[PDB]
C-alpha cells in the first residue's frame, strides 16, 4: 500500500432532507415449479 | 512653442479613441463570484 494521490479540489456541499410521499404497488409472483416423475412432485 | 502643450492638452480626447483600439486587440475574461464565508463543518454520520 502507501499511496494516495489526489483528484480535485475542495467543493461545496449541504446537507438536505427530502420529505416526499410514496405509494407502493408491488404484486407478488410464484414460480410453482413442478419437479420430474408422474407430475406429484414439486 | 508652448503650442505643444496647449495643444497636447487640448486634443487628448482621442486618448479615449487609442484606448478603445487596444481594448478591441486585449483578450477578454470573466470571473464567477466566490462563494464565501465560514462554511458549516458536516461529517459523516454515525456508521457501525
Amino acid at each position: 500500500a502507501n499511496e494516495d494521490i489526489v483528484i480535485s479540489k475542495t467543493s461545496l456541499w449541504k446537507e438536505m432532507q427530502y420529505n416526499r410521499d410514496i405509494t407502493i404497488r408491488f404484486k407478488f409472483a410464484n414460480t410453482i415449479i413442478k419437479s420430474g416423475g408422474l407430475g406429484y412432485k414439486w | 512653442a508652448s503650442l505643444i502643450y496647449r495643444q497636447l492638452l487640448t486634443n487628448s480626447y482621442t486618448v479615449d479613441l487609442s484606448d478603445e483600439i487596444q481594448e478591441i486587440g486585449s483578450t477578454k475574461s470573466q470571473n464567477v463570484t466566490i462563494n464565501p464565508g465560514p462554511f458549516a463543518q458536516t461529517g459523516y454520520a454515525p456508521v457501525n
